[PDB]
Protein backbone atom coordinates (compact mmCIF):
# COMPACT_ATOMS: atom_id res chain seq x y z
CA UNK A 1 0.00 0.00 0.00
CA UNK A 2 2.91 2.19 0.52
CA UNK A 3 6.52 3.01 -1.46
CA UNK A 4 9.23 4.66 0.82
CA UNK A 5 11.97 6.59 0.23
CA UNK A 6 15.57 5.41 0.38
CA UNK A 7 18.43 7.53 2.17
CA UNK A 8 18.85 9.05 -1.47
CA UNK A 9 16.21 9.34 -4.04
CA UNK A 10 16.88 6.34 -6.01
CA UNK A 11 14.66 3.22 -5.29
CA UNK A 12 11.72 2.82 -3.03
CA UNK A 13 10.82 0.61 -0.55
CA UNK A 14 7.85 -1.56 -0.75
CA UNK A 15 5.72 -1.50 2.42
CA UNK A 16 3.79 -4.91 2.39
CA UNK A 17 1.92 -6.92 4.51
CA UNK A 18 2.02 -10.61 4.39
CA UNK A 19 -0.95 -11.80 4.20
CA UNK A 20 0.00 -16.13 3.53
CA UNK A 21 2.80 -18.02 2.79
CA UNK A 22 6.34 -17.07 3.16
CA UNK A 23 8.90 -15.20 1.40
CA UNK A 24 12.45 -15.13 0.68
CA UNK A 25 15.02 -12.76 -0.71
CA UNK A 26 15.71 -14.05 -4.64
CA UNK A 27 12.45 -15.00 -5.06
CA UNK A 28 10.26 -14.82 -8.55
CA UNK A 29 7.31 -13.20 -7.68
CA UNK A 30 4.83 -11.79 -9.78
CA UNK A 31 3.05 -7.78 -9.05
CA UNK A 32 -0.48 -7.30 -10.14
CA UNK A 33 -1.87 -3.63 -10.89
CA UNK A 34 -4.53 -1.96 -9.38
CA UNK A 35 -6.72 -3.20 -12.30
CA UNK A 36 -5.78 -6.54 -12.60
CA UNK A 37 -8.42 -9.00 -13.24
CA UNK A 38 -9.93 -11.35 -16.17
CA UNK A 39 -10.42 -8.95 -18.10
CA UNK A 40 -7.03 -7.30 -18.11
CA UNK A 41 -4.56 -9.92 -17.73
CA UNK A 42 -1.88 -7.44 -18.92
CA UNK A 43 -1.32 -5.21 -15.73
CA UNK A 44 0.86 -8.35 -14.75
CA UNK A 45 4.66 -7.70 -14.12
CA UNK A 46 7.26 -10.80 -13.25
CA UNK A 47 9.92 -9.34 -10.66
CA UNK A 48 12.72 -10.57 -8.10
CA UNK A 49 12.53 -9.71 -4.42
CA UNK A 50 16.02 -8.37 -3.80
CA UNK B 1 9.38 43.96 -2.13
CA UNK B 2 6.46 43.43 -1.06
CA UNK B 3 3.10 43.03 -3.43
CA UNK B 4 4.82 43.22 -6.67
CA UNK B 5 5.55 47.11 -5.09
CA UNK B 6 8.96 48.63 -5.05
CA UNK B 7 12.04 48.57 -6.19
CA UNK B 8 14.93 45.67 -5.57
CA UNK B 9 16.96 48.34 -3.42
CA UNK B 10 17.35 52.16 -2.63
CA UNK B 11 20.85 51.92 -3.35
CA UNK B 12 21.56 52.80 -6.93
CA UNK B 13 18.87 55.73 -6.82
CA UNK B 14 18.12 59.00 -5.54
CA UNK B 15 15.62 57.77 -3.10
CA UNK B 16 15.11 56.47 -0.40
CA UNK B 17 12.07 53.66 -1.35
CA UNK B 18 9.34 54.15 0.69
CA UNK B 19 6.47 53.12 -1.84
CA UNK B 20 3.03 54.85 -0.16
CA UNK B 21 -0.77 53.93 -1.22
CA UNK B 22 -2.36 56.07 -4.34
CA UNK B 23 -4.82 57.52 -1.68
CA UNK B 24 -6.86 58.55 -5.01
CA UNK B 25 -7.51 55.02 -6.45
CA UNK B 26 -10.69 54.51 -7.57
CA UNK B 27 -12.05 50.96 -6.02
CA UNK B 28 -14.94 50.23 -7.71
CA UNK B 29 -40.63 24.87 -20.30
CA UNK B 30 -40.52 21.51 -22.71
CA UNK B 31 -41.57 21.59 -26.07
CA UNK B 32 -41.70 18.23 -27.27
CA UNK B 33 -44.39 16.95 -24.52
CA UNK B 34 -43.86 13.69 -26.20
CA UNK B 35 -41.65 13.11 -23.10
CA UNK B 36 -44.24 13.43 -20.70
CA UNK B 37 -46.51 11.12 -22.66
CA UNK B 38 -44.07 8.60 -22.75
CA UNK B 39 -43.62 9.26 -18.64
CA UNK B 40 -47.41 8.92 -18.77
CA UNK B 41 -47.71 5.71 -20.46
CA UNK B 42 -44.43 4.61 -18.62
CA UNK B 43 -46.05 5.24 -15.07
CA UNK B 44 -48.84 3.13 -16.80
CA UNK B 45 -46.51 0.57 -17.29
CA UNK B 46 -45.35 0.62 -13.32
CA UNK B 47 -49.29 0.69 -12.31
CA UNK B 48 -49.02 -2.89 -14.65
CA UNK B 49 -46.27 -4.63 -12.63
CA UNK B 50 -47.98 -3.15 -9.33
CA UNK B 51 -51.10 -5.02 -10.49
CA UNK B 52 -49.39 -8.08 -11.92
CA UNK B 53 -47.77 -8.55 -8.16
CA UNK B 54 -51.50 -7.98 -6.48
CA UNK B 55 -52.54 -10.96 -8.98
CA UNK B 56 -49.53 -12.89 -7.66
CA UNK B 57 -51.10 -12.29 -4.05
CA UNK B 58 -54.47 -13.26 -5.13
CA UNK B 59 -52.24 -16.29 -6.91
CA UNK B 60 -50.99 -17.30 -2.99
CA UNK B 61 -54.81 -16.31 -1.58
CA UNK B 62 -55.96 -19.29 -4.13
CA UNK B 63 -52.73 -21.66 -3.15
CA UNK B 64 -53.91 -21.48 0.34
CA UNK B 65 -57.34 -21.63 -0.14
CA UNK B 66 -56.91 -24.75 -2.10
CA UNK B 67 -54.57 -26.20 0.81
CA UNK B 68 -57.01 -25.70 2.91
CA UNK B 69 -60.05 -27.51 0.98
CA UNK B 70 -57.31 -30.34 0.89
CA UNK B 71 -57.21 -30.43 4.14
CA UNK B 72 -60.75 -30.62 4.78
CA UNK B 73 -47.16 -25.53 -2.64
CA UNK B 74 -48.20 -22.49 -4.86
CA UNK B 75 -50.33 -22.34 -7.73
CA UNK B 76 -51.42 -19.31 -10.19
CA UNK B 77 -55.10 -17.77 -10.05
CA UNK B 78 -55.36 -16.25 -13.36
CA UNK B 79 -53.17 -17.76 -16.41
CA UNK B 80 -54.68 -15.12 -18.93
CA UNK B 81 -58.16 -13.79 -17.50
CA UNK B 82 -55.95 -11.05 -16.36
CA UNK B 83 -55.01 -10.77 -19.90
CA UNK B 84 -58.31 -9.36 -20.75
CA UNK B 85 -58.71 -7.55 -17.55
CA UNK B 86 -55.84 -5.80 -18.51
CA UNK B 87 -56.67 -5.17 -21.87
CA UNK B 88 -60.25 -3.55 -20.03
CA UNK B 89 -57.59 -1.28 -17.92
CA UNK B 90 -56.01 -0.69 -21.44
CA UNK B 91 -59.39 1.05 -22.88
CA UNK B 92 -60.40 2.50 -19.78
CA UNK B 93 -56.83 4.34 -19.85
CA UNK B 94 -57.00 5.24 -23.30
CA UNK B 95 -60.66 6.44 -22.32
CA UNK B 96 -58.87 9.09 -20.02
CA UNK B 97 -56.27 10.09 -22.23
CA UNK B 98 -59.06 11.39 -24.63
CA UNK B 99 -60.75 12.91 -21.66
CA UNK B 100 -58.05 14.28 -20.68
CA UNK B 101 -56.91 15.85 -24.52
CA UNK B 102 -60.36 16.45 -25.03
CA UNK B 103 -60.28 18.63 -21.92
CA UNK B 104 -56.97 20.60 -22.49
CA UNK C 1 -9.25 -3.53 -3.31
CA UNK C 2 -7.65 -0.15 -4.28
CA UNK C 3 -7.56 2.46 -1.36
CA UNK C 4 -10.54 4.44 -0.31
CA UNK C 5 -9.30 7.77 0.30
CA UNK C 6 -11.01 10.34 2.63
CA UNK C 7 -10.64 13.06 0.81
CA UNK C 8 -10.26 14.43 -2.88
CA UNK C 9 -7.27 16.24 -4.45
CA UNK C 10 -9.62 18.97 -5.87
CA UNK C 11 -6.75 21.10 -6.12
CA UNK C 12 -4.92 21.45 -9.34
CA UNK C 13 -1.25 23.19 -10.31
CA UNK C 14 0.56 23.73 -13.45
CA UNK C 15 4.27 22.98 -14.04
CA UNK C 16 6.70 22.34 -16.76
CA UNK C 17 11.00 23.07 -16.73
CA UNK C 18 12.36 25.92 -16.33
CA UNK C 19 14.19 25.69 -19.85
CA UNK C 20 12.71 22.98 -21.79
CA UNK C 21 16.12 21.07 -22.53
CA UNK C 22 15.58 18.82 -18.92
CA UNK C 23 11.99 17.82 -19.89
CA UNK C 24 12.64 14.12 -19.27
CA UNK C 25 13.93 14.67 -15.85
CA UNK C 26 10.89 16.77 -14.71
CA UNK C 27 9.26 13.24 -16.27
CA UNK C 28 11.12 11.16 -14.68
CA UNK C 29 10.71 13.54 -10.87
CA UNK C 30 6.94 13.71 -11.88
CA UNK C 31 6.90 9.63 -11.81
CA UNK C 32 8.45 9.57 -8.93
CA UNK C 33 6.47 12.19 -7.42
CA UNK C 34 3.06 10.16 -8.29
CA UNK C 35 4.94 6.70 -6.49
CA UNK C 36 5.50 8.79 -3.07
CA UNK C 37 1.84 10.51 -2.75
CA UNK C 38 -1.12 8.20 -3.12
CA UNK C 39 -3.43 11.39 -3.84
CA UNK C 40 -1.42 13.22 -6.33
CA UNK C 41 -2.79 12.80 -9.73
CA UNK C 42 0.11 13.50 -12.50
CA UNK C 43 -1.80 14.64 -15.82
CA UNK C 44 -0.63 15.63 -19.25
CA UNK C 45 -2.89 17.75 -21.14
CA UNK C 46 -3.35 18.60 -24.78
CA UNK C 47 -1.00 21.98 -24.41
CA UNK C 48 1.63 19.63 -23.05
CA UNK C 49 1.96 20.90 -19.98
CA UNK C 50 1.63 18.86 -16.78
CA UNK C 51 -0.81 19.43 -13.96
CA UNK C 52 -0.62 17.79 -10.46
CA UNK C 53 -3.91 17.33 -8.17
CA UNK C 54 -3.21 17.52 -4.30
CA UNK C 55 -5.01 17.43 -1.49
CA UNK C 56 -4.48 21.31 -0.38
CA UNK C 57 -1.66 23.71 -1.00
CA UNK C 58 0.48 22.26 2.70
CA UNK C 59 0.16 19.08 0.46
CA UNK C 60 1.37 20.92 -3.16
CA UNK C 61 4.24 22.53 -1.23
CA UNK C 62 5.59 19.34 0.39
CA UNK C 63 5.14 17.87 -3.06
CA UNK C 64 6.82 20.46 -4.77
CA UNK C 65 9.25 20.72 -2.79
CA UNK C 66 10.23 16.76 -2.97
CA UNK C 67 9.93 17.37 -7.35
CA UNK C 68 12.70 20.14 -6.69
CA UNK C 69 15.09 18.84 -4.08
CA UNK C 70 14.38 15.10 -4.07
CA UNK C 71 13.65 13.09 -7.09
CA UNK C 72 14.64 15.50 -10.16
CA UNK C 73 17.24 18.09 -9.31
CA UNK C 74 16.23 20.72 -11.60
CA UNK C 75 14.11 23.78 -11.65
CA UNK C 76 10.64 24.53 -12.44
CA UNK C 77 7.78 27.16 -13.14
CA UNK C 78 5.23 26.73 -11.52
CA UNK C 79 1.46 28.02 -12.41
CA UNK C 80 -1.14 29.59 -9.76
CA UNK C 81 -3.09 27.56 -8.04
CA UNK C 82 -6.51 26.20 -9.18
CA UNK C 83 -9.80 24.01 -8.13
CA UNK C 84 -10.76 21.17 -9.95
CA UNK C 85 -14.34 21.65 -11.68
CA UNK C 86 -17.45 19.43 -12.53
CA UNK C 87 -20.10 19.78 -14.67
CA UNK C 88 -24.04 19.06 -13.66
CA UNK C 89 -27.63 19.49 -15.16
CA UNK C 90 -29.82 21.63 -13.20
CA UNK C 91 -33.18 21.27 -15.66
CA UNK C 92 -34.29 18.49 -17.98
CA UNK C 93 -33.62 18.36 -21.26
CA UNK C 94 -35.54 20.49 -23.52
CA UNK C 95 -35.41 18.14 -26.41
CA UNK C 96 -35.21 14.42 -27.19
CA UNK C 97 -31.88 13.83 -27.98
CA UNK C 98 -30.91 10.71 -30.81
CA UNK D 1 -9.04 13.84 -36.07
CA UNK D 2 -7.12 10.51 -35.87
CA UNK D 3 -8.53 9.26 -32.57
CA UNK D 4 -12.58 9.30 -34.43
CA UNK D 5 -10.62 8.00 -37.46
CA UNK D 6 -9.57 4.73 -35.78
CA UNK D 7 -12.63 4.40 -33.65
CA UNK D 8 -14.51 4.55 -37.14
CA UNK D 9 -12.05 2.06 -38.24
CA UNK D 10 -13.03 -0.67 -35.27
CA UNK D 11 -16.38 0.01 -36.07
CA UNK D 12 -15.67 -1.11 -39.89
CA UNK D 13 -14.13 -4.18 -39.11
CA UNK D 14 -16.83 -5.69 -36.86
CA UNK D 15 -14.06 -5.00 -33.17
CA UNK D 16 -14.03 -3.94 -29.78
CA UNK D 17 -12.75 -0.75 -28.73
CA UNK D 18 -12.51 -1.23 -24.67
CA UNK D 19 -10.60 1.65 -22.81
CA UNK D 20 -7.95 0.36 -20.52
CA UNK D 21 -8.53 2.89 -17.79
CA UNK D 22 -4.58 3.45 -17.49
CA UNK D 23 -1.82 5.48 -18.74
CA UNK D 24 0.99 4.77 -19.16
CA UNK D 25 4.25 5.22 -16.76
CA UNK D 26 6.44 7.19 -18.84
CA UNK D 27 4.35 8.66 -21.36
CA UNK D 28 1.35 9.31 -19.62
CA UNK D 29 -1.36 8.69 -22.67
CA UNK D 30 -4.40 6.30 -22.13
CA UNK D 31 -3.62 2.82 -22.89
CA UNK D 32 -6.63 1.27 -24.98
CA UNK D 33 -7.68 -2.72 -25.58
CA UNK D 34 -8.79 -3.87 -29.00
CA UNK D 35 -10.65 -7.46 -28.83
CA UNK D 36 -11.70 -9.76 -31.91
CA UNK D 37 -15.02 -11.03 -30.00
CA UNK D 38 -16.11 -12.19 -26.71
CA UNK D 39 -12.44 -14.68 -27.48
CA UNK D 40 -10.54 -12.54 -25.00
CA UNK D 41 -7.34 -14.69 -24.89
CA UNK D 42 -6.47 -12.37 -28.66
CA UNK D 43 -6.27 -8.87 -27.38
CA UNK D 44 -4.36 -6.29 -28.61
CA UNK D 45 -3.21 -3.44 -26.21
CA UNK D 46 -2.41 -0.19 -27.94
CA UNK D 47 -2.01 3.59 -27.33
CA UNK D 48 -2.00 6.30 -29.23
CA UNK D 49 0.75 9.25 -29.83
CA UNK D 50 1.46 11.48 -32.68
CA UNK D 51 -1.08 10.05 -34.69
CA UNK D 52 0.93 6.55 -34.77
CA UNK D 53 -1.03 3.39 -32.65
CA UNK D 54 1.85 2.03 -30.18
CA UNK D 55 1.89 -1.60 -29.49
CA UNK D 56 3.98 -3.93 -26.67
CA UNK D 57 5.08 -7.61 -27.60
CA UNK D 58 3.03 -9.74 -25.47
CA UNK D 59 5.09 -10.49 -22.03
CA UNK D 60 7.49 -8.08 -22.27
CA UNK D 61 8.73 -5.75 -19.60
CA UNK D 62 7.10 -1.94 -19.14
CA UNK D 63 10.46 -0.43 -19.98
CA UNK D 64 10.89 -2.14 -23.09
CA UNK D 65 9.99 0.13 -25.98
CA UNK D 66 6.87 0.14 -28.35
CA UNK D 67 7.04 -1.24 -31.60
CA UNK D 68 4.68 0.53 -34.39
CA UNK D 69 1.55 -1.45 -35.74
CA UNK D 70 -0.50 -0.69 -38.41
CA UNK D 71 -4.42 -1.34 -39.71
CA UNK D 72 -3.13 -3.53 -42.21
CA UNK D 73 -0.90 -5.72 -39.61
CA UNK D 74 -3.89 -5.27 -37.17
CA UNK D 75 -6.44 -7.07 -39.65
CA UNK D 76 -3.78 -9.68 -40.96
CA UNK D 77 -3.03 -11.13 -37.01
CA UNK D 78 -7.37 -10.81 -36.44
CA UNK D 79 -8.13 -12.53 -39.40
CA UNK D 80 -6.10 -15.98 -39.75
CA UNK D 81 -7.35 -16.72 -36.03
CA UNK E 1 -41.87 4.12 -8.92
CA UNK E 2 -41.79 0.45 -9.73
CA UNK E 3 -39.85 -0.03 -13.17
CA UNK E 4 -37.78 2.70 -12.79
CA UNK E 5 -36.07 0.93 -9.86
CA UNK E 6 -35.54 -2.16 -11.41
CA UNK E 7 -34.13 -0.58 -14.11
CA UNK E 8 -30.80 1.14 -13.06
CA UNK E 9 -28.42 -0.35 -15.12
CA UNK E 10 -25.25 1.47 -13.98
CA UNK E 11 -22.98 3.86 -12.20
CA UNK E 12 -20.84 6.04 -14.17
CA UNK E 13 -18.27 6.97 -14.02
CA UNK E 14 -16.86 3.45 -12.37
CA UNK E 15 -18.80 2.56 -9.01
CA UNK E 16 -19.03 5.00 -6.49
CA UNK E 17 -19.63 7.41 -9.28
CA UNK E 18 -22.77 9.85 -9.58
CA UNK E 19 -24.46 8.92 -12.35
CA UNK E 20 -27.45 6.75 -12.96
CA UNK E 21 -27.87 4.97 -16.41
CA UNK E 22 -31.21 4.12 -16.28
CA UNK E 23 -33.45 2.60 -18.90
CA UNK E 24 -37.35 3.15 -20.32
CA UNK E 25 -37.78 0.97 -23.37
CA UNK E 26 -41.83 1.42 -23.31
CA UNK E 27 -41.56 -2.66 -22.52
CA UNK E 28 -43.23 -3.90 -25.53
CA UNK E 29 -39.68 -5.11 -26.78
CA UNK E 30 -39.53 -8.54 -28.39
CA UNK E 31 -35.59 -8.14 -28.84
CA UNK E 32 -34.77 -8.57 -25.25
CA UNK E 33 -31.70 -10.62 -26.34
CA UNK E 34 -30.99 -8.18 -28.40
CA UNK E 35 -31.27 -5.29 -25.72
CA UNK E 36 -28.92 -7.46 -22.95
CA UNK E 37 -26.67 -8.01 -26.07
CA UNK E 38 -26.20 -4.49 -26.55
CA UNK E 39 -26.17 -3.01 -22.91
CA UNK E 40 -23.15 -4.82 -21.93
CA UNK E 41 -21.06 -2.78 -24.47
CA UNK E 42 -23.66 0.59 -23.95
CA UNK E 43 -22.61 0.34 -20.52
CA UNK E 44 -19.00 1.14 -21.55
CA UNK E 45 -19.60 4.23 -24.10
CA UNK E 46 -21.75 5.70 -20.80
CA UNK E 47 -18.75 5.05 -19.09
CA UNK E 48 -16.39 6.72 -21.34
CA UNK E 49 -18.92 9.93 -21.81
CA UNK E 50 -20.00 10.64 -18.30
CA UNK E 51 -15.90 10.45 -17.57
CA UNK E 52 -14.89 12.91 -19.69
CA UNK E 53 -17.29 15.56 -19.89
CA UNK E 54 -18.40 17.35 -23.32
CA UNK E 55 -18.69 20.72 -21.49
CA UNK E 56 -15.03 20.48 -20.52
CA UNK E 57 -12.62 17.57 -19.80
CA UNK E 58 -14.13 16.48 -16.60
CA UNK E 59 -16.33 14.23 -14.83
CA UNK E 60 -20.11 14.49 -14.88
CA UNK E 61 -21.96 13.84 -11.28
CA UNK E 62 -25.73 13.53 -10.46
CA UNK E 63 -27.38 13.25 -13.41
CA UNK E 64 -29.34 9.93 -14.88
CA UNK E 65 -29.33 8.84 -18.40
CA UNK E 66 -32.85 7.38 -19.20
CA UNK E 67 -32.72 5.71 -22.18
CA UNK E 68 -35.75 6.30 -24.43
CA UNK E 69 -35.88 4.43 -27.42
CA UNK E 70 -33.23 1.54 -29.10
CA UNK E 71 -34.22 0.63 -32.84
CA UNK E 72 -32.52 -1.32 -34.57
CA UNK E 73 -33.83 -4.08 -37.28
CA UNK E 74 -30.77 -6.35 -38.92
CA UNK E 75 -29.20 -9.71 -37.17
CA UNK E 76 -26.50 -9.57 -34.81
CA UNK E 77 -23.68 -9.44 -37.46
CA UNK E 78 -24.29 -5.53 -37.75
CA UNK E 79 -24.64 -4.97 -33.87
CA UNK E 80 -20.50 -4.22 -33.21
CA UNK E 81 -19.73 -2.64 -30.07
CA UNK E 82 -17.01 -0.45 -30.88
CA UNK E 83 -19.51 0.98 -33.37
CA UNK E 84 -22.67 1.49 -30.99
CA UNK E 85 -19.91 3.05 -28.16
CA UNK E 86 -19.22 6.41 -30.10
CA UNK E 87 -23.07 6.65 -30.28
CA UNK E 88 -23.72 6.65 -26.99
CA UNK E 89 -20.73 8.67 -25.92
CA UNK E 90 -22.45 11.31 -28.85
CA UNK E 91 -25.86 10.80 -27.64
CA UNK E 92 -25.33 11.32 -24.05
CA UNK E 93 -22.95 14.84 -24.74
CA UNK E 94 -25.99 16.18 -26.70
CA UNK E 95 -28.58 15.16 -24.18
CA UNK E 96 -26.47 16.84 -21.02
CA UNK E 97 -25.89 19.98 -23.10
CA UNK E 98 -29.64 20.25 -23.91
CA UNK E 99 -30.08 20.13 -19.78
Amino acid sequence: TKLYNTVDANNFYAFARVYSGQVKKGQKVKVLGENYSLEDEEDMVVAHIA
Amino acid sequence: SYNGIGLPTPRGSGTNGYVMRNLSHVKKVQDPSISEHECRRQIESKLLLYREQLLEEVSSQHSTDAAASDSNSKTKSLDEADVEILVQKYREQLLKELQLQKST
Amino acid sequence: RPIAHMSESVFKVAVEPHNPSELPKLLDGLRKTNKSYPLSITKVEESGEHTIFGTGEMYMDCLLYDLRTLYSEIEIRVSDPVARFCETAVDTSSIKCF
Amino acid sequence: SFRELVEEFCAENSLLFVPLRRSHLSTGSALFRISTQASKARGITVYLRNDIIWKKSPGASEDTPYDPIGFNEILLMFNNN
Amino acid sequence: DLLASRSIWAFGPDDRGTNILRDDTLSTDVDKNVLNSVKEYIKQGFQWGTREGPLCDETIRNVNFRLMDVVLAPEQIYRGGGQIIPTARRVCYSSFLTA
